[PDB]
RNA sequence: CGCUACUACCGAUUGGAUGGUUUAGUGAGGCCCUCGGAUCGGCCCCGCCGGGGUGCCCUGGCGGAGCGCUGA
RNA sequence: UGGUGACUCUAGAUAACCUCGGGCCGAUCGCACGCCGGCGGCGACGACCCAUUCGAACGUCUGCCCUAUCAACUUUCGAUGGUAGUCGCCGUGCCUACCAUGGUGACCACGGGUGACGGGGAAUCAGGGUUCGAUUCCGGAGAGGGAGCCUGAGAAACGGCUACCACAUCCAAGGAAGGCAGCAGGCGCGCAAAUU
RNA sequence: AAACUGCGAAUGGCUCAUUAAAUCAGUUAUGGUUCCUUUGGUCGCUCGUACUUGGAUAACUGUGGUAAUUCU
């Protein structure tokens, strides 16, 4: 897929891809380095993200985006932004006087880089702290554990 | 507040100096230094509450004025200079020596020292980074900066620094079996020797001690200072040699103590 | 209109009380730092300029 | 002043924040540095700290770098021709980061030249004055243009580039700043990167 | 249904007051940008024995009565 | 080279650049001192930069009183996100341009009220709880109300400035000057609070 | 003494008007920034009048203006 949808030209910054090619530079291939990085707490680069092709500077694997804080866990509860879902974090609120619990929930808008196809609504999503990444994002989905029903 | 604040409170100053709540309304703010607000004693909480050499910080400004007390073998004339742990204070008009080191209540002793043992110090290796065309630099928990360090010390180690030089003569790594103190925290002023190391990636390691008397205890790994190689201190020990009493075992040796004396 | 004036070469100043007209039509409508003969002050004035 | 706070913004559910504190130092804008090209004019600016800004007012001239040649030359600043961010800017010609730009090519050519035995170009094809020829032929040794020789193999250039130098013009993206910095700097564009904005400044006309 | 008194409502009509919010017009004053150039200097230059061209004759401060360049 | 859980880190190499408003690489000062001229101790002060010392700033997670006689709110003039930039000390719809149609809500959004600064904490209390917290400690805010700035490391400072609104002082009417929610003190207000 | 220069005057003190996920508390992050001062390190690392360069301006002397100011 073309991935110049844009105004500008997308491509990792750190990748030069316009070094020289000559008779012996190129021998049927024009090959394209991929930048991607291992994030660290256990969690592994997804294949897409190494054999893929998207442009996305907030994603943590291919991005520029440092995974620091708080590592939390939500529910998929809309896609309908680009690279961005709402997950929502479901809790028990403590009630002391009638040492009793209530249910609460918190919605948070967190980036899902193009490494992530087939996520679903319902699915499971460890996502990272990082630094703000809009108005509202500040955490990025770092693992994807697919709802109960795969078949 | 609109710029860096001047004051310290009394009642908000740090628990460890054992000042009043009666004797005025501020405590001396220390000034800015190798050691944190909260971790370090001032000079005139050292020289007037502690060793009582004088009975108002006008008389501590008097003896500090007069170049009496050096601190790491450099005279300050700083009465809130932040001394703080590690930290030798000589004072050659009396012939004394003190090293700033806890007691297990957590609080600073007044722990005279020989006057060959105030010639060095230890300090904990808080970074290493090479710089400028590849210089290896050490940062310890004083903030001074060691250029060429030996390529086997690493981060969380001790390195005897000689004061007169300021260059690293000895150093220990941090590994299990070594002795350490506890410099926060719950149990701080505690000696032992640690046991194990639990990493937690992306968050804070807790070291586990043991004491020399079986007893057990954690810190993070910010609060070991690694003391002695082995179970041998590299640096002469408070009267309590880091083991904390329960309150049971010290009153009972204060009635002894009362007994014997009256 | 007085005149404060000062002879820079031996430092030394003085104030004139001039109020007639006719010997300050000279300096009206001239902004500071303009040059002006002071002819039009006396005849001892003559040949100065200030 | 300009104020880059967020108690002005609505809250992420819709509601209406209301300001608990009147405008802070440390949250001031200033005006745009619309870095026009045009004879050097750069303003120095007091950030917080006691810091310097280069406000930068007008240039023309930049440090650009031909990447896949590993050739950064000082050189001036033609035009600017396209800008990914509003159109405006180019018909104001307003210099900002990733702005293309048309930069002279005469220092890259120079260069080119020096490091020489390419396929031919405007060397003999648009431009046969002399006093240039004892940089091209010379009168050479063995070591020499055996060497000459030696880079003439694997010295080629893309068509795109090529036609370029034969405009005296090239097209560049300035990777700078110049608002910030002073400086108006950046890269020649080359590769899929060159095609990809030669269509979209065909796609403007 | 008559006496007597206090609350409250709808309030006949809107005389009532520290009032707020607003479309449109105007808009002080800072800050920035594009200009402006009162004025003040420095070089080249007609100059004066307190001035290297030594049959003393002439850098540098000036005493050296152009605005041409240049800086603030 | 070294380091982190993780760098587009650190260090290294190359090609160039290097701001009229221009970056550091010392024309500074004291005390004790002795040769044909040389050398030199101990200081003071100052300047880039690296080190989180004191911080500040901006983010993460969770937690706040009453109200439905407030049920849908935001999306025009940014509301949610994406791309490029501008500005900023920096992350960021912070602000622009283009694009997508998003974002929040009966798990109470949005609106309204609060005789609401928040917390440490206080009174009362068998176990639960109820009520309070302007008030000496920590954090925030303000200096009659708004707004805008200079200087500076740090202020949108008010025992700084500039203007407007309200009030108000002196004047020879031209002009000048102001800010006690600092300590005392006065008036007013009141049931209600001290020494110029 | 005065004055120029440096530093502080952004701390402290007062008050509780605003303020309802705002502030604030606990927790965590800056690998997204700045940081006077202190402390330690760096400070012949640059291949291109120096046995010390220039112009002012206060304090001071002197003449003043305004009814009036920490005006000048």
């Amino acid at each position: 897929a073309d991935i110049q949808t844009e105004r500008a030209y997308q491509k990792q910054p750190t990748i030069f891809q316009n070094k020289k090619r000559v008779l012996l530079g190129e021998t049927g291939k024009e090959k394209l380095p991929r930048y991607y990085k291992n994030i660290g707490l256990g969690f592994k680069t997804p294949k897409e993200a190494i054999e893929g092709t998207y442009i996305d500077k907030k994603c943590p694997f291919t991005g520029n985006v440092s995974i620091r804080g708080r590592i939390l866990s939500g529910v998929v509860t809309k896609m309908k932004m680009q690279r961005t879902i709402v997950i929502r974090r479901d809790y028990l609120h403590y009630i002391r006087k009638y040492n009793r619990f209530e249910k609460r929930h918190k919605n948070m808008s967190v980036h899902l880089s193009p490494c992530f196809r087939d996520v679903q609504i319902g699915d499971i999503v460890t996502v990272g702290e990082c630094r703000p990444l809009s108005k509202t994002v500040r955490f990025n989905v770092l693992k994807v554990t697919k709802a109960a029903g795969t078949k | 507040a609109r710029g860096p604040k001047k004051h310290l409170k009394r009642v908000a100053a740090p628990k460890h100096w054992m000042l009043d709540k009666l004797t005025g309304v501020f405590a001396p703010r220390p000034s800015t230094g190798p050691h944190k607000l909260r971790e370090c004693l001032p000079l005139i909480i050292f020289l007037r509450n502690r060793l009582k050499y004088a009975l108002t910080g006008d008389e501590v400004k008097k003896i500090c004025m007069q170049r009496f007390i050096k601190i790491d073998g450099k005279v300050r004339t700083d009465i809130t200079y932040p001394a703080g742990f590690m930290d030798v204070i000589s004072i050659d008009k009396t012939g004394e020596n003190f090293r700033l080191i806890y007691d297990t209540k957590g609080r600073f002793a007044v722990h005279r020292i020989t006057p060959e043992e105030a010639k060095y110090k230890l300090c904990k290796v808080r970074k290493i980074f090479v710089g400028t065309k590849g210089i290896p630099h050490l940062v310890t928990h004083d903030a001074r900066t060691i250029r060429y360090p030996d390529p086997l010390i690493k981060v969380n180690d001790t390195i005897q620094i000689d004061l007169e030089t300021g260059k690293i003569t000895d150093f220990i790594k941090f590994d299990t079996g070594n002795l350490c103190m506890v410099t926060g925290g719950a149990n701080l002023g505690r000696i032992g020797v640690i046991t194990n190391r639990e990493r937690h990636p992306g968050s804070f390691d807790v070291v586990h001690v043991k004491d020399a008397n079986g007893n057990s205890f954690a810190t993070r790994l910010s609060n070991i200072f690694v003391i002695g190689k082995g179970n041998k201190p590299w640096i002469s020990l408070p009267r309590g040699k880091g083991i904390r009493l329960t309150i049971a075992e010290e009153r009972d040796k204060r009635l002894a103590a009362k007994q014997s004396s009256g | 209109m007085k005149l404060n004036i000062s002879f820079p070469a031996t430092g030394c100043q003085k104030l004139i009380e001039v109020d007639d007209e006719r010997k300050l039509r000279t300096f009206y409508e001239k902004r500071m730092a303009t040059e002006v003969a002071a002819d039009a002050l006396g005849e001892e004035w003559k040949g100065y300029v200030v | 002043g300009i104020s880059r706070d967020n108690w002005h913004k609505r809250r992420k559910t819709g509601g209406k924040r209301k300001p608990y504190h009147k405008k802070r130092k440390y949250e001031l804008g200033r005006p745009a540095a619309n870095t026009k090209i045009g004879p050097r004019r750069i303003h120095t600016v007091r950030v917080r700290g006691g810091n310097k800004k280069y406000r930068a007012l007008r240039l023309d001239v930049g440090n650009f770098s031909w990447g896949s040649e590993c050739c950064t030359r000082k050189t001036r600043i033609i035009d600017v021709v396209y800008n990914a961010s509003n159109n405006e800017l180019v018909r104001t010609k307003t210099l900002v980061k990733n702005c293309i730009v048309l930069i002279d090519s005469t220092p890259y050519r120079q260069w080119y030249e020096s490091h020489y035995a390419l396929p031919l170009g405007r060397k003999k094809g648009a431009k046969l004055t002399p006093e240039e020829e004892e940089i091209l032929n010379k009168k050479r040794s063995k070591k020499i243009q055996k060497k000459y020789d030696e880079r003439k193999k694997n010295a080629k250039i893309s068509s795109l580039l090529e036609e370029q130098f034969q405009q005296g013009k090239l097209l560049a993206c300035i990777a700078s700043r110049p608002g910030q910095c002073g400086r108006a700097d950046g890269y020649v564009l080359e590769g899929k990167e060159l095609e990809f904005y030669l269509r979209k400044i065909k796609a403007r006309k």
